[PDB]
């Protein structure tokens, strides 16, 4: 089941896999979106991603199988778990704490990066006892309540 | 809203998992015979029903984490027309 709001956004949402703005979402289109979040769908696969979601197999998806598929997963879950799991590929020692060094070493190198101001507002946040060490199993239930 | 919150988690597919789902009931007994049901054991046809065997069970596995990859590019896309509900 959708709501009248919940129609109108996905509406829009259409717009970020309709690239050319036809009507329609085809694998090339799907492929370039699924590359804009990092992934590398093999061709099968994009196949598959249509074909699960047309309805009447005309090789393409329209906003109704669109709407009908978003329909079916609405269901969402915490994430608390995957998150301390990232945090966890930096704990050097496994002990389960990253030092607020170590945070800004990560954070200003990997990735997109933040500002080395930006760590400094993540880090008061997530220093509770102002020990210069970050508990990230307590920082990411924090985030998570 | 949403928050951090995400969603909760073929021909050709199909056909892969039937032959191998059947060979793994192939070798599954093949093995059972010749090690429980024959007087002598026949040791090259033991380890020749073990190929056929690994081979179906790891037929099975490939599928399974096909399914599980192609679950998880379906919420991707999900997850992303989801950032419009903000
Ligand atoms: C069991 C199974 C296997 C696949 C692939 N399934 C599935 N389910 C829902 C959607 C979907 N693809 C899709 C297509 C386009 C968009 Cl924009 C978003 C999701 N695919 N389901
Ligand atoms: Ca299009
Ligand atoms: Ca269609």
């Amino acid at each position: 089941q959708l709501t009248e709001e919940q129609i109108a956004e996905f509406k829009e949402a259409f717009s970020l896999f309709d690239k050319d703005g036809d009507g329609t979402i085809t694998t090339k289109e799907l492929g370039t979106v699924m590359r804009s979040l990092g992934q590398n769908p093999t061709e099968a696969e994009l196949q598959d991603m249509i074909n699960e979601v047309d309805a009447d197999g005309n090789g393409t998806i329209d906003f109704p199988e669109f709407l009908t598929m978003m329909a079916r997963k609405m269901k969402d879950t915490d994430s608390e778990e995957e998150i301390r799991e990232a945090f966890r590929v930096f704990d050097k020692d496994g002990n389960g704490y990253i030092s607020a060094a170590e945070l800004r070493h990560v954070m200003t190198n990997l990735g997109e990066k933040l500002t080395d101001e930006e760590v400094d507002e993540m880090i008061r946040e997530a220093d509770i006892d102002g020990d210069g060490q970050v508990n990230y199993e307590e920082f990411v239930q924090m985030m998570t309540a | 809203g949403r928050k951090l919150e995400l969603t909760k988690a073929d021909t050709q597919l199909t056909k892969r998992v039937k032959n191998a789902a059947a060979n793994v009931l192939r070798e599954t007994w093949l093995i059972y015979k010749n090690t429980k049901l024959v007087k002598k054991i026949d040791h090259a046809k033991v380890r020749k029903h073990q190929r056929k065997f690994l081979q179906a069970i790891h037929q099975l596995r490939s599928v399974k984490m096909e399914q599980r990859k192609l679950n998880d590019q379906a919420n991707t896309l999900v997850d992303l027309a989801k950032t419009q509900l903000e």
